[PDB]
DNA sequence: GGTAAGC
RNA sequence: CCCCC
DNA sequence: GCTTACCTGGTG
């Protein structure tokens, strides 16, 4: 077999508004959902 | 200038004192105390405190207000003060010296490690350079361990004297960090060195010791490399952007500072208090931070000193890094005021030199002229008119120094101007202006011109001076700056204006003439068949500015009289211009109206086009300028392009799809030769499928079909494209602009009209992107013409969308190119630049750099200038020896090789003359003498080459001029010009000195010229060919005198910058890529930028090695000894010749278990071991290419392994060839072993490093015994890889005639003087092998540069820069911080002789107008009174 | 006319650009230069949704 | 074969008329075109003479 | 001058400075199988005499540091015997004039 | 019309060839300070404001605002603010230095805050001049040169005039055949 | 260009469910030396397991898909030399309408 | 014969500036390149509104 | 992200 | 950025 | 023989 076609574009992928955002909500909810856990680990009741 | 009168002299810098700071310089420089991190609000009042952001250090408030100095804003420079450090810290550009230095002493006592009882340390403290001594003490006492008490006697080794005690053990020290920690010696003693540590031992270096280290005991002890006393800069280093009162951002520097202090007040605190010394240590490496991390804030130590805003802070490191940095981007550089820039438009009737200015800039742009008597009612006139009318001024600036603004001034109107007084006027049509089109890339591309104020927007100019600064009119910008003084301006008009920079020193060549329109209309103006009216033909006299108002006479008078274009024409060009050519079928009569005959500036005969009227080094321009002098050739642009520019306005020209649409039966031929030419591709098609393609020297079967179907799809497109082209009319439109040389070539047409052609990707046709196909639209494993990229139809037929896309993909292919060489191709230009900057001609005609090296002893080896220099033909060189005896031999004493009475009166008396036979004995014996020498300097004969003073033209002239008479006899005698020559010969003047070193330079020098005229001007040529007269012959020697004086170079000349541009242009223009050797490996070449950085950077790891072996003499012709000397060359090694190797398990030694070997069995045996076989069998063809035989291979097996292994072999003619092997716990896995190190590593035959040999057949100029140079054709080793050493002494070969790319191979084994003239090759061969031509003396000049040193210096940061030139010259390239912290720690001294270093300072530099000294001579003085 | 497939951020209109990258989970051979000990690599850039 | 083998790649090169060379004045020219400047100018054509071997640029 | 085979040991390498004003040369056989002298990239290198470098440096007003330099381990160097400060005058073939001089420095 | 160049018909220029608008709209909001600290739109005047603009304060209305319809030029003041740092501070905002034209919209609203926000758009007309660039559909980009009236236009027959007035040069180097195939 | 468009994400289950029930063994109960000739089935790269006869597998899908009970944005291709079935159900492919 | 798929129309293999070039199949590839890239300097009616 | 001259 | 040979 | 430390076109 010969070495793989590293620029083929059938291998490559174009990332839209929508992962684009995707990866931001993931890394924004996250950090809400330990800023949650601040709340809960300071909570008296 | 800084303003307000000083009382203090005014000086230059000569010298630049680098040095370090003592601290108690520091304090005795200081104005302010420094101690509060707090910068203003006393308080709460704003107005700046006692503490940080001064007193007293300057001011703020722009209020005078500068502590006792009291001076304000612009006039003060800011004051120092300083701030004591609690700890002291190391200064971060001095960490690795620190490092270095403790390496070199005793940590304990302060001694130097080694002295002058060892001998290696003797020779390190003999080293002149500090720099490279330092470098090399270091080398030696880094090792040194140990403070020995004593050591051996200079005479007995068994006793010992007593050096100077100590005797303590020395650290291995680490940079942890910003921390020294050292490791001295169970386990050992691992320990952080302090500062003060440290500091103290520096303290007790002695002064003999710091001065054998780099170190200065005035200006730089090793000491100072550690801070105490810091130096606050004043506010002017670091300013407060004042935002409206109450609202002031500091500095980065002021906060930074801050920081320091904050650090410094916190640890003083704890060192004075209760100290818990683990928190002192945090305090004091904190400070430490602060401090390093203020001047550099890149440290490898990650941290990076961040600004509350996530900003990274700017170290003043930072501030002076190059491009955009303070010396590169303020510096070097600057933004500059009295300078324009708008869109250029271009204009038919402006002169060459003038330029077009819109009168809004006119209006703004201001000379200040100084009122004089000669100016006083103009200017007064000026300023009467105001800023806002064209001729008009903006200020008056009086004796009182302050200037009156016209605009607003109460008194303009008024304004009595008195002598002295400076008037500020607008820009006025003549004024010399310096005008640019970036990227500045040549001299030409800055030119000054005279001012045209006009309206409009765009700066206007001549279409000619388009060409020189690479503009055209589709948007582009461009800059004009105005000179200021009277002195400024001369030097704009007097060497940088337009008609002067007419021939380009560069290319040799003129590099201006005519374009587009007047090119195009020029050829259809000067044809037969154009005839003008007396109507126009007034006009058209009218038009040329010159015109003597003499109406010519008509060429046809008859019933209608009528002027020929020629005849019109001929008005532009000035009289007593002569100018002869010769085309193809050009004879006196010309029939096809070819070549070119202008008589006393009348044109007899031919065409005129871009060969007599282009930028060609004999065109109508060249010798105009040269004839006549740069102002007439520039009146002459002018009034050519004013005649044929009115002619075609009114002719007019066009072009539609009429002048591609190509005949129709044409169209049948070039749809027919395609076809023919696709049969021939599928019959090659059908051949290859069938295996009966054969291999080609050029291998593989399929790279071999790929050739054949390549070359027939051109020879198709330039078949089809000549049908086409031969097919159109005279009158097509396309064509009369290919045929003017205005526009196009033939490939156009092709294109255009008949087929595009063949696509191309990195070389080779479309790939198979898709698996087998180049697109979906095709099946698999199509080779036809269509699927690999072959577009078919013309541009006019229209691209099918497989075509238009693969038209796209190696359309595509240029753009990504030149986007990427784009950087690569920029930084060449900058390195040469920077590394010839000071080479200038000296009043010797010595070429000399900044420090006064000789790099060449006389410029460009003949010491003349290259705009003066012009290819010509050195006759005596080539030909028969029989007619060149034919040519040149007078022998009076014979009745048939005498001088025909005919040609001189002297004729019948002169014959059996004795005594002038001895004469022309001397004139022949020398002409011989001189081609045999010829033959030496140019061994292939070429014939052309550039030398000053065109002699060719000089002849022509002077029988154009004495109307030579060539049926009448000479009034010369054979004294008359055997002597006459000899005389002028004495005065072509290149040097001056009454020396024997001098006058053997000047004979030198003048050598080739010499030949030159002596092959021009010998006895038989001068009455038999130029008929020339006494009064003729004399006109001509007194003119080469005078024309080759006029050649010379110029003491001044900024020769460096000149080579650096001259290689920096075509090295611009060469390509990254070019695969011209593509579609065929086992043919690798580096060609182009890579081959261009590969020279320049002196890389040792070089891309396409290779010896190029020639072969022993009488051994040339003979392929046979070739192939037997390639045997003895390439690297042939045992797994070259191996098919396989196999291990069996036979037991039996006497008895094989293999059925095959049973034969090798009976031989070695008729006449304890290893049961374990390694057999390996051999390639006959292998074998048999390299001269083998089984026992060469076998016995250099049985050298190998020695008594180890026992090998046994096959005989030569046995059918299968075979090479047994045996051994001598386990067994098996070490015979694996042996395989191994067998294949990978045994020598057969070859040289090491040499891979690949092939063998060619390289034509060769060589003369023949009847004297002509005639080609004979060798044999020629071309390698694949460098062992120049080891193939020199190959028996067989031309070891006289051997060669690498590897200059720097050649350098090593032959020497510098051979490496120079391989480095010459090589460059040579880079910039030509693009097409490009640069003149010899430029190249010359850089490969000299790379040499002076000994060595290969590369046109890099490490070559060049890393010289003893002066500091803040080689700060201005590359490592700027680096280079100056060395510069102040060797207390390095700046003579200021180098460029750069003039222009940091802002003087004049000893370049061009630089180069001497003006004085005033009270003796003429009085004398012209 | 409008087309839209933009965002109206504190008044402006952003394009997010499409960004290309090479695709995951899939497998590549690729053969490493001579300066280099390994002579091949079987190269996976694996990520889930 | 050995000694067919020994011998290094040729390569033709397809010559014009069109063309007439400099120095030899010979009509056997070998051209080729690349993309030297911005798309906004046109290509730029190499000439190589296959008779006296010789090289030269176009616009 | 020592002509050896292979090698000279470096216990004998250290005696070869120990006789001065006598001065030893130590040249492998296989380098001087080709005389590299004789290439047609090597010029005509001529040892300058005490007197002839003096004036050499008078005429061009030179310091000796301003003298383009030759290696003394140069193979022309090594062919000549050149000691350090000996100049060598070059006399190249010229494209430009017919015949050039050059000189270098030994150092 | 040489090396990239282009002769125009003036006449046309004049009949309306050509000619394009030209908008540039101006910024600016009240800035609160945290407690009641607010800039105000308003005319400025140098009884204490005392660090005002060279333009003229004269074309805005009592709101520091410009009507649309009204000529502005130079460096004219546009926006009319204060700051008020201490009485007050200028905060105006003049019309681009090097630009002219006519107020279009003035917009006053409110940020997403609540403080007071404006949008000032100023038109202008520009016509077809000496350096101005132009291009046809084929990569054949090039500057006005000069520009003929009718009279001095070189003309068909028919009375027929050209509008512009493009170089064969152009033409068979860049082999652009589709350009001569749309005309 | 004009009608190129890119692949939103469809989610693979439904497509590896119909698959197993359309002939398609576990990669557990493989067998390579018991057909080596088996075509590796492949889902957004992963080896799901082998297809005894995937001539008709890949036309049963592309009818499938045609139909439009597998999202026409789903690509398959059948590699016959390397015995292999790969499907793309991935965001970010580009494609064009035939 | 082995046909599976036709092209809709090949002019729409290109994008959205390149459309916009009349007979682009007529001309010399850069000169379609650079008029995709001038066309963003030109100006005519970006919207109604 | 490429080359070389440091340890 | 957005433009250039 | 590996890791570091330098660099990377021009205007606006
Ligand atoms: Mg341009
Ligand atoms: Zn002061
Ligand atoms: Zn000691
Ligand atoms: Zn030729």
């Amino acid at each position: 077999k010969d070495q793989d076609d590293r620029d083929h574009f059938g291998k490559k992928r174009l990332d839209l508004a929508g992962p684009l955002l995707a990866q931001l909500f993931k890394t924004l909810f996250k950090k809400l959902t330990k800023d949650i856990f601040r709340y809960m680990q300071r909570t008296v009741e | 200038v800084g303003q307000q009168y000083s009382s203090a002299p005014l000086r230059t810098v000569k010298e630049v004192q680098f040095g370090l700071f003592s601290p108690e310089e520091v304090r005795a420089i200081s104005v302010a105390k420094i101690r509060f991190p707090e910068t203003m609000d006393e308080t709460q009042t704003r107005a700046k405190i006692g503490g940080l952001n001064d007193p007293r250090l300057g001011s703020i408030d722009r209020n005078l207000k500068c502590q006792t100095c009291q001076e304000g804003m612009n006039e003060c420079p800011g004051h120092f003060g300083h701030i004591d450090l609690a700890k002291p810290v190391f200064h971060v550009g001095f960490i690795a010296k620190i490092k270095k230095v403790c390496e070199c002493v005793c940590m304990h006592c302060g001694k130097l490690l080694l002295d002058e009882h060892n001998e290696l340390m003797r020779q390190a403290l003999a080293i002149k350079d500090s720099k490279k001594r330092f470098a090399a003490i270091w080398t030696l006492c880094k090792t040194k361990m140990v403070c020995e008490t004593d050591v051996p006697s200079e005479d007995d080794p068994t006793q010992l004297v007593s050096r100077g005690g100590c005797g303590n053990t020395q650290p291995t020290i680490r940079k942890d960090g910003l921390k020294l920690v050292g490791s001295w010696k169970d386990e050992p003693e691992l320990r952080v060195l302090s500062t003060e540590e440290i500091l103290n031992i520096f303290k007790h270096i002695s002064v003999k010791d710091f001065t054998s280290l780099g170190f200065n005991e005035v200006f730089s002890r090793p000491e100072w490399m550690i801070l105490t006393c810091l130096p606050v800069p004043p506010p002017p280093v670091r300013p407060s952007i004042s935002f409206n009162e109450s609202q002031r951002g500091e500095d980065d520097l002021t906060f930074k500072l801050a920081d320091i202090l904050k650090a410094n007040i916190s640890l003083e605190t704890l060192e004075h208090n209760g100290a818990p010394h683990h928190a002192i240590e945090e305090a004091e490496s904190l400070l430490q931070f602060h401090v390093a991390t203020y001047m550099d804030n890149d440290i490898a130590g990650q941290p990076q000193a961040l600004q509350k805003s996530g900003r990274p802070v700017k170290s003043i490191r930072a501030r002076l890094k190059g491009k955009e940095g303070r010396i590169r981007g303020n510096l070097m550089g600057k933004r500059v005021d009295f300078s324009a820039r708008t869109v250029i438009s271009g204009d038919p009737n402006l002169e060459l030199d003038q330029v077009g200015v819109p009168k809004s800039i006119a209006k703004t742009l201001t000379y200040p002229e100084v009122v004089t008597p000669y100016n006083i009612d103009r200017l007064t006139q000026l300023v009467r008119n105001g800023p806002n009318e064209h001729p008009g001024a903006k200020y008056v600036i009086r004796d009182s120094g302050d200037r009156i603004d016209l605009r607003y001034s109460k008194r303009a109107g008024d304004i009595q101007l008195q002598y002295g007084w400076k008037v500020e006027r607008h820009i006025m049509d003549n004024d010399p202006v310096l005008f640019n089109r970036q990227p500045s890339l040549h001299k030409m591309s800055m030119m000054a011109h005279r001012v045209k104020v006009i309206p409009y927007s765009t700066f206007r100019l001549n279409l000619s001076v388009t060409s020189p600064y690479n503009a055209d009119f589709d948007g582009d910008e461009m800059n004009l700056h105005v000179p200021q003084s009277e002195e400024t301006r001369a030097e704009l008009s007097q060497l940088c204006a337009v008609p002067l920079q007419i021939v380009s020193p560069q290319s040799n060549k003129p590099c201006m003439g005519i374009v587009q329109d007047t090119l195009c209309g020029i050829r259809k103006l000067t044809l037969r068949d154009t005839f003008i009216e007396l109507d126009q033909v007034l006009n058209m006299l009218y038009w040329v500015p010159d015109w003597d108002g003499v109406i010519p006479t008509p060429a046809i008078i008859k019933p209608k009289p009528l002027w020929s274009g020629k005849q019109i024409l001929s008005v532009a060009i000035p009289n007593g211009i002569h100018l002869q050519r010769f085309d193809e079928g050009t004879t006196l009569l010309s029939p096809k109206d070819n070549g070119m005959l202008i008589i006393d500036g009348q044109i007899i005969f031919g065409v005129v086009e871009k060969k007599t009227v282009g930028s060609s080094n004999g065109g109508l321009i060249h010798v105009v300028t040269r004839e006549k002098g740069p102002q007439v050739c520039a009146k002459l642009f002018g009034n050519i392009q004013k005649v044929v520019n009115f002619w075609l306005l009114h002719n007019g020209f066009s072009t539609g799809i009429g002048d591609t649409i190509a005949d129709g039966p044409t169209m049948r031929e070039i749809t027919e030769t395609i076809a023919e030419a696709k049969k021939k591709v599928l019959d090659v098609t059908k051949e290859a499928q069938a295996n009966l393609l054969t291999a080609k020297h050029g291998m593989t079967l399929r790279e071999s079909f790929e050739d054949n179907v390549v070359r027939f799809l051109n020879e198709a497109r330039d078949k089809a494209g000549r049908l086409a082209e031969v097919n159109l009319k005279d009158l097509n439109n396309v064509k009369q602009m290919v045929m003017a040389g205005s526009k196009g070539s033939f490939i156009n047409i092709a294109q255009m009209s008949a087929c595009v052609g063949q696509q191309s990707v990195e070389g080779k046709r479309i790939a198979f992107g898709f698996v087998d196909r180049t697109l979906p639209h095709f099946s698999k494993d199509d080779y036809s013409p269509e699927s690999k990229g072959f577009v078919e139809n013309s541009y006019l037929r229209g691209l099918t969308p497989q075509e238009f896309f693969f038209h796209a993909m190696g359309g595509r292919e240029g753009l990504i190119d030149t986007a990427v060489k784009t950087a690569e191709t920029g930084y060449i230009q900058r390195r040469l630049v920077k590394a010839l900057e000071d080479i200038m001609v000296h009043y010797d005609n010595t070429t000399r750099n900044s420090l006064g090296n000789v790099i060449q002893f006389i410029y460009g080896e003949d010491g003349m200038d290259a705009a003066h220099i012009e290819k010509q033909s050195l006759d005596t060189i080539g030909g028969s020896d029989a007619a060149f005896e034919k040519r040149y031999r007078v022998d009076l004493l014979n009745t048939d090789h005498t001088l025909d009475p005919s040609l001189l009166e002297s004729g019948s008396e002169i014959l059996g003359d004795l005594k002038l036979q001895v004469l022309l004995d001397e004139e022949y014996k020398q002409l011989v003498k001189d081609r045999k020498f010829l033959r030496e300097v140019f061994v292939d004969g070429e014939a052309n080459w550039p030398l000053p003073v065109n002699i060719r033209r000089i002849i022509q002239n002077a029988q154009q001029t004495f109307h030579i008479d060539h049926t009448k006899p000479s009034d010369l005698t054979i004294k008359d010009i055997v002597l006459g020559v000899k005389d002028l010969q004495e005065n072509l003047l290149v040097l001056r000195g009454k020396n024997e070193i001098i006058q053997n330079a000047q004979r030198d020098a003048v050598t080739l010229f010499c030949c030159l005229l002596r092959s021009r001007l010998a006895t038989r040529r001068v009455l038999q060919e130029y008929r020339l007269t006494k009064q003729a012959f004399d006109w001509v020697l007194s003119n080469i005198e005078a024309q080759f004086l006029r050649s010379v170079v110029h003491p001044g000349e900024m020769v460096g910058v000149l080579a650096a541009q001259s290689i920096g242009e075509p090295a611009t223009q060469m390509t990254l890529n070019t695969f011209h050797f593509a579609g065929v490996a086992s043919k690798k070449v580096t060609s182009g930028v890579p081959r261009l950085k590969e020279i320049l950077n002196v890389a040792k790891n070089m891309k396409t090695p290779s010896l190029t072996v020639y072969l022993e003499p009488g051994h040339a012709a003979d392929q046979e000894q070739a192939k037997l000397i390639r045997s003895a060359i390439e690297h042939t090694t045992l797994k070259s010749v191996t098919i396989a190797s196999e291990i069996y398990y036979d037991p039996d030694p006497r008895s094989t278990v293999i059925p095959e070997d049973e034969e090798i069995i009976q031989l070695h045996f008729s006449l304890q071991q290893s049961p374990w076989l390694l057999r390996l069998e051999l390639d006959r063809a292998a074998m048999n290419d390299k001269d083998l035989t089984m026992g060469q291979v076998g016995e250099r097996i049985k050298q190998t392994f020695k008594n180890d292994l026992f090998v046994i072999w096959s005989e030569d003619n046995d059918e299968k060839l075979i090479i047994r092997c045996r051994v001598v716990a386990e067994e098996d896995h070490m015979l694996k072993k042996i395989e191994n190190t067998m294949l990978e590593n045994i020598t057969l035959r070859g040289v090491e490093n040499i891979e690949r040999v092939v063998m060619m057949k390289y034509d060769r100029k060589v003369p023949s015994p009847t004297g002509e140079y005639v080609k004979e054709p060798e044999w020629v080793l071309e390698t694949d890889g460098v062992n120049l050493s080891e193939v020199m002494t190959v028996p067989g070969i031309d070891p006289t005639r051997i060669y690498t790319n590897s200059f720097i191979d050649i350098m090593e084994v032959l020497g510098i003087e051979a490496g120079r003239a391989a480095l010459y090759k090589e460059v040579y061969n880079v910039i030509a092998s693009d097409g490009s031509y640069v003149n010899y003396r430029h190249m010359a000049l850089l490969v000299d540069v790379m040499t002076t040193q000994g060595g290969l210096t590369s046109v890099t940061r490490h070559g060049f820069n890393r010289s003893n030139t002066g500091a803040l010259m080689r700060c201005s390239f590359e490592e700027t911080v680096e280079i100056l912290f060395e510069a102040g720690a060797s207390a390095e001294l700046d003579d200021c002789r180098g460029v750069s270093e003039n222009v940091i300072l802002g003087q004049m530099a000893p370049i061009g107008t630089g180069a001497f000294d003006v004085m005033i001579d009270e003796e003429s003085l009085v004398k012209y009174m | 006319f409008d087309m839209g497939g933009y965002f109206i951020i504190n008044g402006s209109e952003k394009v997010l650009i499409a960004q290309e990258r090479s695709a995951g989970n899939i497998v590549q051979v690729f053969k490493k230069a001579a300066p280099s000990p390994i002579s091949h690599v079987a190269e996976i850039r694996s990520a889930l949704e | 074969q050995n000694l067919y083998n020994a011998q290094g790649a040729t390569i033709e090169r397809s010559v014009t008329d069109r063309f007439t060379c400099g120095k030899c004045k010979e009509k056997k020219v070998s051209y080729y075109q690349l993309q030297t400047r911005s798309a906004a100018a046109p290509l730029t054509t190499f000439c190589t003479c296959e008779a006296c071997g010789n090289r030269w640029k176009f616009s | 001058i020592f002509v050896y085979q292979n090698n000279i040991t470096p216990s004998a390498m250290k005696l070869v400075p120990s006789i001065p004003p006598a001065t030893i040369e130590t040249f492998n056989e296989a380098a001087l199988v080709v005389n590299i002298t004789h290439h047609e990239l090597v010029p005509k290198h001529i040892r300058l005499s005490s007197d002839e470098k003096r004036e050499l440096l008078k005429r061009y007003r030179l310091k000796e540091s301003q003298l383009p330099r030759i290696q003394r381990a140069d193979p022309v160097a090594l062919y000549l015997g050149l000691k350090r400060g000996e100049v060598v005058k070059i006399i190249r073939k010229s494209e430009t004039s017919g015949r050039y001089a050059s000189y270098r420095i030994c150092m | 019309n040489q090396e990239d160049s282009m002769i125009m018909n003036q006449s046309s220029i004049d009949r309306g060839l050509f000619r394009s608008l030209f908008f540039r709209s101006y910024m600016d909001q009240e800035k609160k300070y945290g407690m009641s600290i607010t800039e105000t739109f308003e005319k400025p005047q140098r009884t204490n404001t005392l660090r005002m603009k060279h333009g003229t304060y004269d074309k805005l209305d009592d709101d520091g605002l410009i009507a649309p319809g009204v000529r502005v030029s130079g460096e004219d003041v546009i926006i009319g603010k204060t700051t008020p740092i201490s009485s007050k501070r200028d905060a105006s905002t003049p019309l681009r230095s090097t630009e002219n034209g006519i107020v279009d919209q003035v917009l006053v609203t409110t940020n997403q805050d609540g403080l007071k926000f404006v949008k000032v758009r100023v038109r202008t007309t520009k016509i077809p001049q000496i350096g101005d660039k132009f291009a046809s559909r084929h990569g054949q980009k090039g500057t006005i040169g000069i520009t003929y009236r009718r009279e001095d236009m070189p003309f068909t027959a028919e009375g027929i005039v050209p509008d512009l007035i493009i170089n064969p040069h152009a033409i068979p180097s860049r082999m652009t055949v589709a350009h001569l195939i749309e005309c | 260009s004009l009608m190129s468009c890119i692949s939103v994400g469809t989610d693979p289950m439904p497509i590896i469910t119909f698959l197993s029930e359309w002939g398609m063994e576990p990669l557990e109960d493989y067998v390579p030396h018991q057909s080596p000739d088996a075509t590796r089935v492949f889902v957004n790269g992963v080896w799901h397991g082998v297809h005894r006869n995937p001539a008709r597998l890949m036309e049963t899908l592309r009818t499938l898909r045609r139909k439009g009970d597998i999202n026409p944005e789903v690509s398959m291709i059948r590699d016959i030399r390397e015995k292999e079935l790969k499907i793309f159900t991935d965001a970010g492919r580009v494609y064009r309408p035939l | 014969t082995t046909f599976t798929h036709c092209e809709i129309h090949p002019s729409m293999i290109l994008g959205v500036a390149a459309s916009i070039i009349p007979f682009p199949d007529h001309n010399q590839s850069p000169r379609n390149t650079y008029q995709s890239a001038m066309g963003k300097q030109a100006m005519g009616v970006f919207l109604t509104n």
